[PDB]
C-alpha cells in the first residue's frame, strides 16, 4: 500500500546494484506480487521482474542472469540485485504492486534515480 | 565301392566237398542281391546260382536240381556257394558278381565284379 | 541289450487317423515312409507316447511287458524344427539337459564326464565351446546343430530313440553325414525309430526295416530291401536307375487303390509271420528347477543384444527429449497443462512399451511343450523362473532411468518422497501392463493377434485416464468402466503426488478464499475438479488397485499355462 | 451429487450469547459455500459468500470459517433480529444443493 | 522355326560368380542342374537378360546375330514363386496380360481368341472362370496355378521360354504333370530353358540337354543321357537302381567315391570329347499409351480391392463402432468449465486416430514388390502409370470414406458448432490429415521388401509427432532452440484447424459475460482466450494456413515416394 | 435487480404449470443467469434450473424432462413451464439471479405460492 | 514478445476539445490493456484497467474502447490537468511491455 525506495545513487560501472523497497501497511507474504520498473531518460518504461507472495520469481528475458530479486519477510522488504552494471541503465527505479485479480500495477513507489558513472 | 574277392579252388576229382567264400569289401553289404557265374575256356559266361539280400529267395540254373546250395549272412559279409557230386562239366573259373538289390538270372546288369578263382575237378 | 518295440492293432481317432496297423521294431535302424497325408508322423507320435491316449486302441509293448507310465522319461524325441537355444554354447546346452534330467546324487564331475563322453561320441570337439547360434550372431553350421539337438537326449542313455524327419531342412552332404552317424550309433544295441521324407538311395541302402503308410493304412512292413523284392510280385515292374523310395511313393499315386493294396499286403507272406511274432507276446526339487530355468533365461537375456540394449537406448533418448521439451515448468496458467500432459505421457508410455512382453511365452511355446512332457520341470517352476529372470530386470530399469532423467530437468516437486512415489508408481504401472500382457498372450502360437488385442485394449483404456474426458461427467451407467483402467490409477497417483500444495495464479493468494471463482488457482482445485480425493488414501488406493491387478493377471496367466493342451 | 447436512436442525438460545451453526458437505467444496437468512414471510437473503467473506448490509457479528468439508457460521453476541432460518448452499457442482435449514428460536 | 541360344566365355562379378562357361541351347528342352551354392540360378538370370549387364563379360547370341535391346519383351520368364493374383479369375489374368503386352491394333475379338487358344492348349477349361485364389477364399489347386502363371507369358508367343525351378513348392504328381506339359510344348519348335532342383528319374528321362554347375564352374554340357555315359569314363561308376541326377549331385558333393575337387573336375571335362565340338559350334558363329496402362492398372487394383474382404469391410466396421463409442461417451457437450477439456480431448482423439489408422498403408508397395519388378522389366508399363493407378485405386476410396462416416456419426451426437461450414471444414480437415499420413506412409515404405521395419519406423515417428500436437505441451512454452520441430507435425496442423473451427465464439463461464471485458482474470471464459493461450491465430488465415501446410506435405511426400520407386534396383 | 413473480396459484393435477418473472432495472440479455428456486412446506429449498444470458439452459436432474425454461427478450421476462404436475409440489416459487463472478444468488423475487389440488 | 506501438508520439491540443490517443499491439491482447498517466516529477498513475473500465479517483471524461489489437483512449473535453504523458501496457503475456508514451502539450 505504501512503498519507498532507498539505496545508492552513484555506482561504478561493472560493479553491482542494490535497491530496497520497504512496504508499510501490508505484509508481503499475504496477497500480492512485488515488482520493479525502471524508466530511462527520454521517458520509456521497462518491466524488470517480480517476486510472488509465496516466494517465486519471474524475470524479464532481456536481463539474462543479471537480475535477482529476494525478500526479507521479517521486516517487509524486497531487494533488487542487478550485476554487471553497464553505463546504459541510468534509469529511475520504481517498486510497484500487482494484484492479478485485477491485473494492473495499482500502487507505486515515488522513485529513486541511479546514476552510474565514474 | 563294394569290391569282391573269392577264396577257394583245389582238387578232389568228384568227391564233393568244396565251399567258396566271396567276401565283399565295403560299408553296406546287406542291400546287394548277388549271384555266381562260371566260365570254362571256350564257352560263354554261365549263371549257376543267386541269393537275395538278407536271404529269403534263391535262383538256380538248369543243370542243378539240388546239387548247389547258396547261403549268406549280413553280419559276416560273405556269400557261400556249396557244391557236391562234381561231375566233369565243372572244369571252369567261378566268378561272383553283386547286383544292386535284385536277382536277374542274366548278365550285363551285375555291377561290382570280382577276379574269380579256378576249380579243377 | 535288445529293445523290441512291438505294437499290435492300433486304431486312432482324434476322423479315423490310423487304421489296422501291426508291426515289430527290432533293435536296428527302423524307418517310416509314406506321403505327408498318410499317418507317417502320427504313428511316430503314437509310439513315442506324446499323443494323447484317448483315441489309442491297441497295445504297445516293450520287450514283452507293457509300456510303463513314465515311458517318455527313458526315451528320446528329436523334434523336427530344432528347439535348441542359439544364444548358448553346446556344452552349456548339454549341462542344462544333464542338470535337469539326470539324478541329484551325482555331482559335477561325473555329469561333466558324461557330457564329455556324449560330446566325444558325436564328434563336436571343434564346436564344444562355440555358440550354437542363428544368423543374428556368429554361430555354427546347421549340420552340427542337428547333432547338438540329438546329443541333448543322449544324456539319459535311452535304448529307444525317436526322431521326427532328421533330413527335412538340411542340405545333402550334412544329411548323409548324420544318417551315417545314426547308422554307426545303431550298432551299440540302440533302437532308432524315425520318419523320413523322400530319401535318396544312399540313405535307403542302410535301413533295416520299413513301414509304408498311406491314408492311415499299412502298405508294407518288413525288411527294407524285401520291399523291392515284394512289389514286383504284386505286378509292379521295377525300372532300373530309379530310386526305390521314389518308386514306392510313385506307385502309391500312379506309375480305391489304397484299400486294394492294403489287403494284398494283408494276405502276403510278410503279414503272417509278423502276426505270429505278435501272437507269441519328481527327479529334482522345486528350487533346483527354479535356479536352472532362471539361469538359462538370464543367459539368453544377456546373450541377445536386441531386447536388452536398444530398449535402454530408446528410453534414454526419449527421456532426454521429454526433459528438453518441458524444461522449467513454471506456475502460470500454462503450468497445469504442461504438468498434466507430461504425467499423461509417462503413464501412457509405460503401458505401451510394456506391450512387447508378448514374446515371452509365444516364441518358446514348442520348447516349453517339449521340455514339459519330456519331464524336465513343472509348470510353476518354469513360470516363476521365466518371470523372475525376464520381467523384473527389464521392467524395473526404465522407470528408474526415466525418473532420474526427467525429474530434475522438468523441475517437479523438490522432495525425496515425491521422487520415490513417482518411481514406485511407474514401476507398478509397468508391472501391471506386463502382467496383462502375459495374461492375454499365454498359451498362444501366433504372435500378432495378442499384440493387436492389447493394442485395441490399451486404446480403450487410455480414454479413461482422466485427461481426454472428465471422469465426473460420464453417465452413471457407463462410468463404472473406469475401474478397469491401469493408466487411470497411474495418472491419478502421479497427479496427486505432483499437484498438492501448488499455486498457479501468479500474484493472487487463493488458499484462504478464492475471489472471483472459475479461477482454478490452486492445485487442490484442479485435483477436486478431476474427481481425485485429497486425503492420503487416494494415492495408496491407486497403488493397492495396481497390486491387485498384478496378482490377478499373473494368476490368470499361470492358469492359462497350466491348463494348456500339452500333447 | 453433493448433499449438504446441517446437523443442528433447531437451536435454543437466549440473548447475548454466541451460537455456531455447522454445515457439512458430502464431497469437497473448496470454500464455495454461501449462507442465507430467511425471516418468516420474506425471501432468503444472502449473508456470507465464499464461506468467509461477509458482505455489506450486515453487522460484523457474523463470521464464517472452515475448510474442506467442515464449515461453520458463528454469530457472536446475537441481537434480537437474529431469529430466523439459516441455510447453507454449495455452488461448486452445477446441481446446486441447499442445507436442511437451522431454525433459531429465542427464550 | 529354330531358336538356338548360344553363349560363349561368360564370366561374371557382382566375387567371381560364374567362371569360364560355354554352351549351346538347341530348340529342345534344356536343363540346368547343380547345387544351390553353384551358379545354377545365376546362369538363368544372365541368359534371360534380367541381371544387370555390368559384370557380364561374354556374348550371348540368338541364331547368329547378337541379343537385341528389347530381348526381355519377346521372351518369357516364369518366376519361381507365383506372382499371379489370387483375387481374379484365370481369364481376367490372361486378359490383363494380353491388354498390357500385345499391340493396340488388334481389338477384343482377336485378343480373346488368342486367350482362348492359350487356355485351350494348356488345359484350363474347368477353371477358366474360377478364381485363382489362396487359402483366404475358395480357389484352384496349386498344380494349375503354376500353368496359369505359365500361360501369362505365352500370350506374346515367345520362341524362348525361361523357367526358374518349375518343381520347387509342388507335390509330385502335379510336378510330373507340368513336366509332361512342357515336354509336349517343346516339340512345336520352342526353346525351353529351365533350372531344376533335384529331379527324379521320370523327370530326368525326358530332357534333351544338360548343364551341370558347381561353384560357378562348368562340370558338364552336352546331351542328358551322355552324362551317365561320360561320368563312367572318368572313373565314377553309377550304382544300379540309383537316380542319375542324385548320382551327379552325390559325386559332386564328394560323397561318391571314384571306382580341390571342383577345379579338377572342371578341367577333366575341359579336355574331353564334349568340350571340343561345342567349341567348334561356338567358333563358327512404348507398346501402349499412358492412359491405357493407367486404366488397366487401376482396374486390376480396384478388382483386387473389392475381391479382398479383409482390408475393405473390417476397416469400415471398426470405424463405425469407434464412431458410435466416441459419440456415446461425449454425448451432449455442455458449456461448463469441463466443456473445454472434453472438446480438446475429442478433437485430439480424432486427429490422432486418423494418423494412426493411416499406418496400414505399408502393404501397398511391399506385398507386391516382386510383381512390380517382374512386370516392370517385362515391359508392361512405366513407373509413373503404375504409381498413379495404384494410388488412385487404393488410397483415395479407402481414405476418403472414414472421415465422411466418422464426422457424420459423431458431429450430431457430440453437439458441436451447428453450422454447415463448420461441418464441412471438419470433414475436409480429417480428409487432409488422412491423406498426409498415408503420403508419409508411402514415402517411408516404398521400395522395401520387409513389412515390419516401416511400421515400426512410422510408429516411433508418430509417437514423436503427437507430442507436438498442442495438448500434452503448450507450444508457447518450449525453448526456442527446440520449438521449430513443431512444423514437422501433421497432427498439429489437423488439431489446430479443428480447434480454430470449433472454439470460435463460445462462452464457457455460465452466468458470466466476458466478451466486453473479463472481470477477475485467470478465468479462460471465452473460446478466443483458450485459442490465444494455445498459440493459435484468430484471423481466418490460421485455418487455411494449416490446410495449405497439409497440402504441401502431401505433394512432397508423394514426390519422394515416386522418386524412391523410380530409382529402385530393378534387376 | 428487481424481480416479480406472477401467475396462477391453483392448478389441476397432471395438467401444467406456467410462471412469469418480470425483470426491471436490468436487461436479461446482458450479464447474469436467471433461475428458479422452490420451497416446500416444512421449509426446504430446491434449485430447479437456470437460463443463461446468451440463451443456454441447465436443469436439475431430479426434474427429468418436466421442466423447460424460456425467455422473452423484448420485454425482459423469463418463464417456467413444469409439466405433469403431481400433487407433491405445493411449493413457493422464487426467481433469482446468479452472478458467477461472485457465484451466489444475490437478488431474489418476493415469491408466489402454487397450490395444486382439485 | 508483444511490442506496443503508440503512433502519436506527441499531440498539440488546446482547451475544451476532444483528443484520442491510440495504442497498437503486435499480437492479440483480448482487453488486457491498461492506461497510465505521468505528470512531471511523479510516478505513473493507473487510469483505465481492462481497456474499458475507468477506475475511481478520476473524472468521467476518460474512456477506453477497442478490441483485438486496436485500442484507443479518449479524453472528451479535456481540462487543464490533462497535460502529461500517457502509456499503454499489456498484461497478457508475462514479459509485460509498455508503450512509447504520448506527450500532450497545451497551446
Ligand atoms: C494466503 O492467505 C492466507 C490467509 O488468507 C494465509 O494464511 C495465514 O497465514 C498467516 C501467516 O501469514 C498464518 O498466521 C495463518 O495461520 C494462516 N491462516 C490459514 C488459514 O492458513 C497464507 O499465509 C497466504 N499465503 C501465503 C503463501 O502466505
Ligand atoms: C456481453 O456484454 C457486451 C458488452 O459488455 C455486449 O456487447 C454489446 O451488446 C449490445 C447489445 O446488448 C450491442 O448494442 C453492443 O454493440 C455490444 N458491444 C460490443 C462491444 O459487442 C454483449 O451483447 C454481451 N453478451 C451477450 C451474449 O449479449
Amino acid at each position: 500500500v505504501q512503498l519507498q525506495e532507498s539505496g545508492p545513487g552513484l555506482v561504478k560501472p561493472s560493479q553491482s546494484l542494490s535497491l530496497t523497497c520497504t512496504v508499510t501497511g501490508f505484509s508481503i507474504t499475504s496477497d500480492y506480487a512485488w515488482n520493479w520498473i525502471r524508466q530511462f531518460p527520454g521517458k520509456k518504461l521497462e518491466w524488470m521482474g517480480y517476486i510472488n507472495f509465496d516466494g517465486g520469481t519471474t524475470y524479464n528475458p532481456s536481463l539474462r542472469g543479471r537480475i535477482s530479486i529476494t525478500r526479507d519477510t521479517s521486516k517487509n522488504q524486497f531487494f533488487l540485485q542487478l550485476r554487471s552494471v553497464t553505463p546504459e541503465d541510468t534509469a529511475t527505479y520504481y517498486c510497484a504492486t500487482f494484484y492479478g485479480a485485477k491485473g494492473t500495477l495499482d500502487y507505486w513507489g515515488q522513485g529513486t534515480s541511479v546514476t552510474v558513472s565514474s | 565301392q563294394v569290391q569282391l574277392q573269392e577264396s577257394g579252388g583245389g582238387l578232389v576229382q568228384a568227391g564233393g566237398s568244396l565251399r567258396l567264400s566271396c567276401t565283399a569289401s565295403g560299408r553296406t553289404f546287406g542291400s546287394y542281391a548277388m549271384g555266381w557265374f562260371r566260365q570254362a575256356p571256350g564257352k560263354d559266361r554261365e549263371f549257376v546260382a543267386a541269393i537275395s539280400t538278407t536271404g529269403r529267395s534263391t535262383d538256380n540254373a538248369g543243370s542243378v536240381k539240388g546239387r548247389f546250395t547258396i547261403s549268406r549272412d549280413n553280419a559276416k559279409n560273405t556269400v557261400y556257394l556249396q557244391m557236391n557230386s562234381l561231375k566233369p562239366e565243372d572244369t571252369a573259373v567261378y566268378y561272383c558278381a553283386a547286383r544292386a538289390q535284385l536277382m536277374d538270372r542274366s548278365r550285363y546288369s551285375y555291377d561290382y565284379w570280382g577276379q574269380g578263382t579256378q576249380v579243377t575237378v | 541289450e535288445g529293445a523290441v518295440l512291438s505294437f499290435h492293432n492300433i486304431c486312432y481317432r482324434v476322423k479315423e487317423i490310423l487304421s489296422n496297423i501291426n508291426g515289430i521294431m527290432k533293435p536296428g535302424l527302423n524307418a517310416i515312409l509314406g506321403p505327408t497325408g498318410g499317418g507317417k508322423s502320427s504313428l511316430l507320435d503314437v509310439l513315442a507316447a506324446r499323443k494323447d491316449p484317448s483315441g489309442l486302441s491297441g497295445d504297445v509293448l516293450i520287450n514283452g511287458a507293457p509300456r510303463p507310465a513314465n515311458f517318455k522319461c527313458n526315451s528320446g524325441y528329436v523334434v523336427q524344427d530344432d528347439v535348441v537355444m542359439g544364444t548358448l554354447t553346446v556344452r552349456e546346452n548339454l549341462q542344462f539337459s544333464a542338470a535337469l534330467r539326470l539324478a541329484t546324487t551325482m555331482t559335477n564331475h561325473e555329469k561333466n564326464e558324461r557330457i564329455n563322453r556324449v560330446i566325444q561320441e558325436l564328434g563336436l570337439d571343434k564346436v564344444a565351446d562355440s555358440k550354437v547360434g542363428t544368423q543374428f550372431i556368429r554361430g555354427v553350421s546347421g549340420g552340427e546343430r542337428k547333432r547338438t539337438s540329438i546329443g541333448m537326449e543322449l544324456i539319459t542313455d535311452p535304448s529307444i530313440l525317436f526322431l521326427d524327419e532328421p533330413t527335412t531342412g538340411l542340405d545333402s552332404s550334412t544329411a548323409n553325414a548324420v544318417l551315417l552317424l545314426l547308422k554307426r550309433m545303431s550298432k551299440q544295441g540302440r533302437t532308432i525309430i524315425f520318419s523320413i521324407h523322400q530319401p535318396r538311395y544312399s540313405i535307403f541302402k542302410l535301413f533295416d526295416s520299413l513301414t509304408l503308410l498311406a491314408s492311415g493304412r499299412l502298405m508294407f512292413h518288413g525288411p527294407a530291401q524285401e520291399a523291392l523284392g515284394y512289389f514286383e510280385s504284386a505286378g509292379y515292374h521295377c525300372e532300373a536307375y530309379n530310386n526305390p523310395a521314389d518308386f514306392f511313393l510313385d506307385i502309391i499315386n500312379g506309375d480305391p487303390l489304397i484299400e486294394k493294396l492294403a489287403e494284398i499286403y494283408v494276405n502276403s507272406s510278410f503279414y503272417k509271420e509278423t502276426k505270429a511274432e505278435l501272437h507269441q507276446l519328481y527327479t529334482t526339487s522345486f528350487c533346483h528347477q527354479l535356479r536352472w530355468v532362471s539361469k538359462r533365461s538370464f543367459k539368453n537375456l544377456l546373450g541377445n543384444p536386441q531386447a536388452s540394449i536398444a530398449q535402454i537406448i530408446v528410453t534414454v533418448v526419449l527421456g532426454l527429449v521429454i526433459g528438453a521439451i518441458y524444461f522449467g515448468l513454471k506456475n502460470d496458467s500454462t503450468g497445469i497443462q504442461n504438468r498434466a500432459g507430461v504425467l499423461f505421457f509417462l503413464t501412457t508410455n509405460q503401458c505401451f512399451s510394456s506391450v512387447s512382453a508378448v514374446e515371452l511365452f509365444v516364441v518358446e511355446k514348442k520348447l516349453f511343450i517339449h521340455e514339459y512332457i519330456s519331464g524336465y520341470y513343472r509348470v510353476s517352476s518354469y513360470f516363476l523362473g521365466k518371470l523372475l529372470s525376464d520381467l523384473l530386470p527389464m521392467r524395473m530399469l526404465p522407470s528408474i532411468i526415466f525418473t532420474c532423467i526427467v525429474y530434475f530437468m522438468l523441475g517437479l516437486k523438490p522432495k525425496a518422497d515425491a521422487f520415490f512415489v513417482m518411481m514406485f508408481t511407474l514401476m507398478m504401472v509397468a508391472y501391471s501392463a506386463s502382467s496383462m500382457a502375459l495374461a492375454i498372450a499365454a498359451g498362444q502360437s501366433v504372435v500378432s493377434v495378442a499384440t493387436l488385442l492389447m493394442t485395441i485394449c490399451f486404446v480403450f483404456m487410455m480414454i479413461f485416464s482422466g485427461l481426454l474426458v472428465n471422469l465426473t461427467t460420464i453417465a452413471s451407467w457407463l462410468s463404472w468402466l473406469q475401474y478397469f483402467s491401469i493408466p487411470r490409477y497411474g495418472f491419478t497417483a502421479l497427479q496427486h503426488n505432483e499437484f498438492l500444495g501448488q499455486n498457479f495464479c501468479p500474484g493472487l493468494n487463493a488458499t484462504g478464499n478464492n475471489p472471483c471463482n472459475y479461477a482454478t488457482c490452486t492445485g487442490e482445485e484442479y485435483l477436486v475438479k478431476q474427481g481425485i480425493d485429497l486425503s492420503p488414501w487416494g494415492l495408496w488406493k491407486n497403488h493397492v488397485a495396481l497390486a491387485c491387478m498384478i496378482v490377478i493377471f499373473l494368476t490368470i496367466a499361470y492358469l492359462k499355462l497350466l491348463f494348456l493342451k500339452k500333447y | 451429487d453433493i448433499v449438504l447436512t446441517q446437523s443442528p436442525s433447531s437451536f435454543s438460545v437466549s440473548l447475548g450469547d454466541r451460537v455456531t451453526i455447522s454445515c457439512k458437505a458430502s464431497g469437497y467444496i473448496l470454500n464455495r459455500l454461501a449462507w442465507y437468512q430467511q425471516k418468516p414471510g420474506n425471501a432468503p437473503r444472502l449473508l456470507i459468500s465464499g464461506a468467509t467473506s461477509l458482505e455489506t448490509g450486515f453487522p460484523s457479528r457474523f463470521s464464517g470459517t472452515g475448510s474442506g468439508k467442515d464449515y461453520t457460521l458463528s454469530i457472536s453476541s446475537l441481537q434480537t433480529e437474529d431469529v430466523g432460518t439459516y441455510y447453507c448452499q454449495q455452488y461448486w457442482s452445477t446441481p446446486w444443493t441447499f442445507g436442511g435449514g437451522t431454525k433459531l428460536e429465542i427464550r
